[PDB]
RNA sequence: UACCCACUCCCGACCCGGGGAGGUAGUGACGAAAAAUAACAAUACAGGACUCUUUCGAGGCCCUGUAAUUGGAAUGAGUCCA
RNA sequence: UUAAAGUUGCUGCAGUUAAAAAGCUCGUAGUUGGAUCUUGGGAGCGGCCGUCCCCUGCUCGGCGCCGGCCCGAAGCGUUUACUUUGAAAAAAUUAGAGUGUUCAAAGCAGGCCGCCUGGAUACCGCAGCUAGGAAUAAUGGAAUAGGACCGCGGUUCUAUUUUGUUGGUUUUCGGAACUGAGGCCAUGAUUAAGAGGGACGGCCGGGGGCAUUCGUAUUGCGCCGCUAGAGGUGAAAUUCUUGGACCGGCGCAAGACGGACCAGAGCGAAAGCAUUUGCCAAGAAUGUUUUCAUUAAUCAAGAACGAAAGUCGGAGGUUCGAAGACGAUCAGAUACCGUCGUAGUUCCGACCAUAAACGAUGCCGACCGGCGAUGCGGCGGCGUUAUUCCCAUGACCCGCCGGGCAGCUUCCGGGAAACCAAAGUCUUUGGGUUCCGGGGGGAGUAUGGUUGCAAAGCUGAAACUUAAAGGAAUUUGGCGAAGGGCACCACC
RNA sequence: GAAGACGGUCGAACUUGACUAUCUAGAGGAAGUAAAAGUCGUAACAAGGUUUCCGUAGGUGAACCUGCGGAAGGAUCAUUA
RNA sequence: GCAAGACUGCUAGCCGAGUAGUGUUGGGUCGCGAAAGGCCUUGUGGUACUGCCUGAUAGGGUGCUUGCGAGUGCCCCGGGAGGUCUCGUA
């Protein structure tokens, strides 16, 4: 099931069979692209900028009404960050839990977890630098917290 | 096998190695503890010099007392002791005889009925005791 | 994890025909099943079958008779030369009589004694009979 | 604690000399292949085979066997001119 | 020494109880890896099917030809294994054709009245070389376009067949490097796995850590009235007591633990978790038409956690209490029982890595029967209650979905049986990957190494002895087991 | 053009000294095996007469016993608002 | 604009009126609820059945017989009177 979790699951999304644009919306595909760059300037995730796509608008997926998706189009124009947004979570995640274990010296699970989540981001740090997105010499330390977030 | 991989030879190539090497029976051969310890050094009969004739103890559901000779070897000078097969054949073998010490048939365990020895005697004084028990000769004096 | 979608399918199937079922839905979808499933019914041994199209990876929905014995697989995948034929159909196969075969070579996929009768081998692939 | 360069070859001025290289033997149950110590007759004896006497009993020419019996035809080991 | 030995298991072992899953997770080498890229067209030899032709191109010269087509070829059209052919691959020995060593093991001889002759072949794993095939695992282009194609336009260095016999010229003939603008393409990204990571909203749980508060109970101190007794056993005693033991009541002080609710219930990888409230950090589950796009379970060598007890320095020392001291049961108690009682039991730290740490059953993934309850979240529907009306919320009920501890029946099927929805999909053996065992003792023992202040933890034998030690189950036996019936040689 | 000599190089070997592997005295103690008869008690197997077993501590002639924490391979698959 | 169906709230004449007052947890048009008075056509029939309280003959806490377990009956008023209700008994 899960890589680190025990037990397993089954909850995901499940596209349509159709592909094909909504026929009730007549929202043009630049406005979209419009929209797209607007939220991405308020400064949101990917994840986030898809949601409230989906959400407000009412569109379906942004690989049906325009030809590519969102983190495409962002580096298209290139405003989009340089460190990937599962990355930066997990960055996070972890300052955040390292942050509680600088004040609690006996609590172990949080140990654990904080092994855990560095397995987790050695694992796919591997694959950033196989497919050639960040540069060789990148590597995540114990202490990078002033200058990279 | 445990691990059916195209190319994963050598991992049960050692596996086959180890639990071969961790046996018993092949383990016996190819150490040379074992060839040390038996004082033939896989050798299928020797010589060797009767010092004195000793009677032994026998197994609990049949209840005598055998014969066994002790054979003092040429290769080591090891204190050994024989056993003679057949009936009334003790009295040919006497203090300071050539002896034509053999195997008994057991991988040098204790067959039967008499325990502590693993050895028979095969030849008395450069003859055969099937000989000196049929009576086809004579024992030299 | 799946890595090898013809075993887990053609284990299904053999347990949908022992069980004894008539309709059995196989989940993933490769031309490797595809092939496979096609020369099963070319040789005669099931029903004829549905592959249903997603924009996924497909499934295939089959009509069981009971003329099938038994659908194994053989994992890796060994390659045959012609000499070593009758060295996997003498302790492979139940007879000589039946019990078919199927090995991959650089013309398709195909059985033992077609490959015999055109003089090319290649790479073991799977069983049945 | 054998005989010889004749067969197969080899150096050397060289048809012609030499070679325990080799060959020929004797010992030899490492081992392998072939293959003797038996065949021929029946009274003395249990009937199986074919027909009758319900069953013993005649014909039984092929008889399954077997008892230091008989006139026997044969070949070898070995002895031994060549 | 080999077959028997499916008792070394590549084919082809076993792992709940017969020998054997490290206590459980993380993790580097190695191993194993989702789907998808090209099919058909045109006609034939024949009674619709079996043979069967095409599926990259631009210089030298050729069954031919009347400036142009085809054919032969020095020059080439990314790359591994597999598969078939070809070369090169000492002889005897292996297999094998030929012939009367009289047979045969051998040998390459031999036959017709000078001649005929054979004295071959096959095999020689891998690795190296040359070729028609792209089914199978990966390689490979073009995404900040230093992307392809016919072309337009400039800078620098050099080969001769061209410029009155000739000293001499850039050329023309043309080689290479750089290079500015535009056109041209169908201008260049397959999806979204009942794989994986991440984000989002409600929520769930004795999951953790820190700080709090509460509840009896134990023991001791201070006071009050009371009497000579609390100690324990099928049986007494050692214990304390007019120096007031014991009980009841009022207050103070310390320490331990959170009963009843408290469940074949929940969480955590495992060890383990139960008084209230507050803070911090995760995590499974359900919901998704969100995001990334093969990031994937498995783990040599390496790391974190780890019941109880064990050692080391402090604080407090209430109950309980290895050793130690007595009384009886006893023939013998140094053991059971009763009274005191040390370390320890509690926290702050510093360590070691052991259990029947046991579901005595590794992890991931799929498939194969039913049934009713339980816990989470979601999807709807009668009806009642928050008093009477209207919607959603909590609770009741009906039925569904996904995951988990589980329960009942079941020749599914398996096994030696007990039994098992896995302990099945195993001779009809093959989904992938770590660890571990070949008779029982000697023995987790000698020794070597290694971690440890210390006990010990891991690795780990040999010699010698025996033919048994062991797992499942019916019947007899005897129980200081349970439950029945019988008798005047038992009782009333 | 011999003998002989100083230098170089390869150098067998010798003396001194350390170290390493095998065999053999080795005073002495610690153990198990092969057996049929000698004393204390039967520790465990039937509620083995104190249920058994596993880790960690502690003394004893002996199997053994006692805390602390687990197990059912146990005599309980179950105790009624 | 035609045009009737399906069920339903209350009042037992209608207006005052769902008006004072009450109120839940989170809401809303909000449940519950008379009256002084007026206009007066002048105020409906069959049929049950009732321990107490909170807050309807609602819902739910809970009852009585005598030892036991369960049934019978159990609002008020007037009158006739009798004297311990059944089913089996841990």
């Amino acid at each position: 099931g899960r890589m680190h979790a025990p037990g397993k699951g089954l909850s995901q999304s499940a596209l349509p069979y159709r592909r094909s644009v909504p026929t009730w919306l007549k929202l043009t595909s630049d406005d979209v692209k419009e929209q797209i760059y607007k939220l991405a300037k308020k400064g949101l995730t990917p994840s986030q900028i898809g949601v409230i796509l989906r959400d407000s608008h009412g569109v379906a997926q942004v690989r049906f009404v325009t030809g590519n998706k969102i983190l495409r189009i962002l580096k298209s124009k290139g405003l989009a960050p340089d460190l990937p947004e599962d990355l930066y979570h997990l960055i996070k995640k972890a300052v955040a839990v390292r942050k509680h274990l600088e004040r609690n010296r006996k609590d172990k699970d949080a140990k654990f977890r904080l092994i855990l989540i560095e397995s987790r981001i050695h694992r796919l740090a591997r694959y950033y630098k196989t497919k050639r997105v960040l540069p060789p010499n990148w590597k995540y330390e114990s202490s990078t917290a002033s200058a990279l977030v | 096998g445990k691990c059916r991989g195209l190319r994963t030879a050598r991992k049960l190539r050692s596996h086959r190695r180890d639990q071969k090497w961790h046996d018993k029976q092949y383990k016996k051969a190819h150490l040379g503890t074992a060839l040390k310890a038996n004082p033939f050094g896989g050798a299928s009969h020797a010589k060797g010099i009767v010092l004195e004739k000793v009677g032994v103890e026998a197994k609990q559901p049949n209840s005598a007392i055998r014969k066994c000779v002790r054979v003092q070897l040429i290769k080591n000078g090891k204190k050994i002791t024989a056993f003679v097969p057949n009936d009334g054949c003790l009295n040919f073998i006497e203090e300071n005889d050539e002896v034509l010490v053999a195997g008994f048939g057991r991988k040098g365990h204790a067959v039967g009925d008499i325990p502590g020895v693993r050895f028979k005697v095969v030849k008395v004084a450069n003859v055969s005791l099937l000989a000196l028990y049929k009576g086809k000769k004579e024992r030299p004096r | 994890v799946r890595m090898n979608v013809l075993a887990d399918a053609l284990k299904s199937i053999n347990n949908a025909e022992k069980r004894g079922k008539r309709q059995v839905l196989i989940r993933p979808c490769s031309k490797v099943i595809v092939r496979f499933l096609t020369v099963m019914m070319k040789h005669g041994y099931i029903g004829e079958f549905e592959i249903i199209d997603d924009h996924r990876a497909g499934k295939i929905v089959v009509n069981l008779t009971g003329r099938l014995n038994k659908c194994g697989v053989i994992s890796p995948r060994f390659d045959v030369q012609l000499k070593d034929l009758e060295k996997w159909q003498n302790n492979l196969l139940p007879s000589r009589q039946f019990g078919f075969i199927v090995l991959t070579t650089s013309a398709g996929i195909m059985d033992h004694e077609e490959a015999r009768r055109k003089h090319t081998g290649g790479k073991i692939l799977g069983f049945f009979f």
